[PDB]
């Protein structure tokens, strides 16, 4: 709707009577560029803008057809379109009706020679000796890029499916099949849209034929009056068509996979920071920039912790940058990475941004040393950037070299720090022993027995310890196994 | 730094 | 109607791909097996392209040539795709709407009641090129695209016409044709499995074994063992390659004149030693591995010690983790030692042992003489190739000389050292398992570089030192007589009973002693030199 826009702007001049614009002399807008992703219904809008404004009956013009097999011949036709709004126009003047050409797919024929003969016919008659303000051409193209610079200039141009939408086209598509009494009343519509997310119409066609092809399959290797429609074959049927999408909401869900254990309390309290911070960007109208430091020793486990933080928070717009993404890829990439997904934050009124380890981005080894200073720049600029007016961010970044960045004197560009220690008293080991369900009541009293006659002071890490259980399972359940391992890895 | 060939059809 | 009643699959030559024959079958002319009316009835419209590709030699043209005659099709038209093009103006695209005027006609003729009329293009990437190529010349060769699409695309409701695409390779076909309403389905075929291959080897050889053409020595199932990547081209290539070993007893061609045992003819049969000279011959063309694994233990081993038989038990151990448990979808290992102690051999034979879908290995070797791009462009297929199969290993040699070690600077590769850390900690995509084992010489190094984090345990390979695993390496190597290899350990034992030297060194030593001079002065000359 925001269908306003054009209309106020664009299409207002036509309104006012015409000598008033014969003699003032307002220009009207020319063209209007409407883009976006395949899909997206370009081809029903610019039909539906001529008959919604009551004008001429739109020439509908396919981009790879004006290819032309006679030499010439392309430049004839380009020139032929316009006869009709030329006599028009030149028969009454400024009360000639509004005439509208639609060239699909233009980046397919208007590129930067038949496809430079019919740009000169087209830049020929569209300005220069001819001021037909009768004409509005419209240009729809899924790629932008491609669209030639002899036409991206000012004068020329200037102007440049939702759940509930999701819904009713699976309604439209599946009306023939419900109403026939062929669909059993446990398949729910709405599960199947909250699956597809990033789908297209002909995509929901497929998917369709598929999932009936099972139900087909189903009777063949006379009761036809028993062929339905089941839920199952939506189900399965998924595994065929795929989309061309892509989200990361799904990594920031993966990296707490191994859960929560709550072995101490102090991992309640740093919660209980996360959530004040979150609350305290949500209602402040001042604080448009929080930046948190979380650091502690290897292994103590962080990036899981910061997730769970941005996971309970419930805000639009949460994303996550981790060294896994940009691997493979040369500097001058990873910098326009990490710059276009930091612009992709400002469009939105509320976002968290998670960075892990900070150090690994920039290439840190310290027998140089050696590292990448041009990142480093780039990351301490941005870190201290103000997002637009209204808009607000939480910037959370992990770490684990403190003493490597007191060295470079970035700490200045942190508001807090938070300290992770990992633990060191065997009442964490116990509570984590029974969270696991290591063994019985027997071995885990013996264990720490074990243990304490040995080594007093724990110091391990819990990722350690997580992964020493499960090396242990296997080989000795009884203790004279894992009580041997951790003190080796004491 | 780039060149063509050329091919020929008859007459219909 | 679609399919003949009498038919059963089972004939057919077509045989290692069952699933793929489901999958085309159910897609394809499912829709067209009831009665009409339940079709509009149900809101569903029919498939119109189907498209196959694959690598060079896998069965497609077959299923092509026997598709028409074994489901009761009216015969197929087929047309090469460079026959299509003509020499004067406007002949192409004629020749191209020229094929559907059949169907036309039946169409406008009888409705609905029309058969199915099938039409399959062989060398589909021939023509229909990208039609954004350029070239300034002429244009015949785009033309032709826009001619198939429009009677593809803007049919006039054509829904009896079903075009079937083979080619080998997809990226060159124009991506015009590829979208819904125009070669929609796309089916891969691949090459077989080992049950396939055996399906395979059992319809290549059946005329032979009916007539008693082959001798009952023969075993499908070794063979089907032995063959490790072969296509079914490959594989009849070798069934033809052995039956001309057989050929060649009788009739010797060269040498002396033709001379014809008219009585062996009747006895002709082939056997196994053919088979295998026929392997020897034959060579697949996809190869990835299995082999440099066998080459990196060709010296085999020794058992000189128990250390040798507990680092072997620990490997077992950590297989059988990686393979029961569901939680650990990651394990790495690292193997350090002294230098020429024998560590490749130790992984490469746990690897073995295990017998894993997926084995490969990583070493200079590959790598020499590549540019730096490039290497990190390897490092990273090589991952992402062993990313897929639902159970991996995979052996890293000599980390140090991958990176560019050199103590004089120190030089080193910043990046293929960056590339490797973050690798070594990806945990694989959902339900699928890696073990990784590298290993190295330069441990301390490698504590300067601080990457010790990323490895779970570590395994030390100490050398060996005592004149009892000599003694036993000597007699397994039977350098000398018994009593030779006696005096030997006396006189070394007072010569110098303190001792340090490795394997490799010990093995060279005694082939160049056996060469010289078996007795003492050369071997416990170089023995004592070296220690
Ligand atoms: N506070 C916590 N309570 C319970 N489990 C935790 C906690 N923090 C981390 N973990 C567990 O640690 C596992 C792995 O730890 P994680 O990957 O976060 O370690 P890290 O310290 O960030 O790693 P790195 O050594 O790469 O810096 C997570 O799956 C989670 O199960
Ligand atoms: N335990 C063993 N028993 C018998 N032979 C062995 C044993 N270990 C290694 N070998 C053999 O010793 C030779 C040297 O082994 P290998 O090539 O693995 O050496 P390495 O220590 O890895 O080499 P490098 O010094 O170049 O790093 C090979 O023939 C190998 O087969
Ligand atoms: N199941 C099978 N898979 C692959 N090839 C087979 C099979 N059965 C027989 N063959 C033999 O392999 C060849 C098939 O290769 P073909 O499909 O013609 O190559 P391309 O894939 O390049 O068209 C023929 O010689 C055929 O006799």
């Amino acid at each position: 709707d925001k269908f306003t826009k054009i209309f106020r702007r664009a299409f207002a001049s036509r309104i006012f009577p015409p000598s008033v614009i014969e003699k003032l002399g307002i220009s009207h807008v020319k063209g209007l560029l409407l883009y976006g992703p395949p899909g997206t219904g370009k081809t029903l809008i610019a039909r539906k803008i001529g008959t919604m404004l009551n004008a001429k009956e739109p020439k509908i013009v396919n981009g790879p057809e004006i290819l032309s097999k006679y030499v010439g011949s392309s430049e004839e036709n380009i020139r032929n379109l316009f006869k009709d709004a030329e006599a028009e126009y030149r028969a009454k003047g400024e009360e000639s009706s509004l005439h509208i050409i639609i060239f699909d797919e233009l980046d397919s024929v208007f590129k930067q020679g038949v496809g430079d003969n019919v740009v000169n016919q087209l830049l020929a008659k569209m300005d220069g000796v001819d001021q037909l303000n009768n004409i509005l051409v419209i240009g729809m193209t899924n790629r932008k890029d491609l669209i030639d610079s002899a036409l991206l200039r000012p004068g020329r141009f200037e102007v440049q499916p939702d759940e509930k939408g999701r819904l009713q086209i699976f309604d439209i598509q599946t009306k023939k099949m419900r109403e026939n009494n062929m669909m059993s009343d446990d398949v729910n519509l709405a599960e199947l849209a909250a699956l597809t997310k990033n789908f297209s119409g002909a995509e929901i066609e497929g998917l369709v034929k598929s999932a009936s092809s099972f139900a087909i399959n189903k009777t063949v290797n006379k009761d036809i009056a028993k062929l339905k429609v089941t839920r199952e074959d939506f189900l399965n049927a998924l595994n065929d068509v795929t989309p061309a999408f892509g989200i990361s909401e799904e990594d920031l869900k993966t990296c707490v996979e191994g859960g929560m254990m709550l072995y101490s309390e102090r991992v309640n309290s740093i919660l209980k920071n996360g959530a004040r911070y979150v609350r305290q960007v949500r209602e402040s109208d001042k604080s448009r920039l929080v930046s948190l430091l979380i650091h502690g020793p290897a292994g103590s486990g962080k990036t899981a912790l910061a997730a769970e933080i941005a996971l309970k928070s419930g805000f639009p717009f949460i994303r996550l940058i981790s060294p896994n993404e940009l691997s493979g890829m040369s500097e001058s990439a990873k910098i326009a990475y990490i710059d276009n997904t930091f612009r992709d934050a400002y469009k939105s009124p509320l976002n968290i941004l998670v960075i892990d380890s900070l150090e690994t981005l920039v290439d840190w080894v310290p027998i140089g040393p050696r590292f990448s200073n041009n990142i480093l720049q780039m990351l301490k600029v941005a870190l201290k950037r103000k997002p637009p007016q209204d808009r607000r961010l939480l910037i959370m970044t992990t770490t684990s070299a403190y003493s490597v960045l007191q060295q470079m004197d970035i700490l200045s560009c942190f508001d807090n720090e938070i300290a992770v220690p990992n633990m060191t008293n065997l009442d964490e080991l116990n509570n984590v022993m029974i969270e696991s369900n290591f063994l019985d009541d027997a071995g885990r009293v013996k264990v720490i027995n074990e243990l304490s006659r040995s080594c007093p002071n724990f110091n391990v890490g819990i990722k350690k310890t997580l992964t020493n259980i499960e090396t242990a399972r296997h080989d000795e359940d009884p203790v004279n196994e894992l009580v041997e391992l951790m003190t080796q890895s004491a | 730094g780039q060149q063509i060939f050329s091919q020929a059809l008859l007459n219909a």
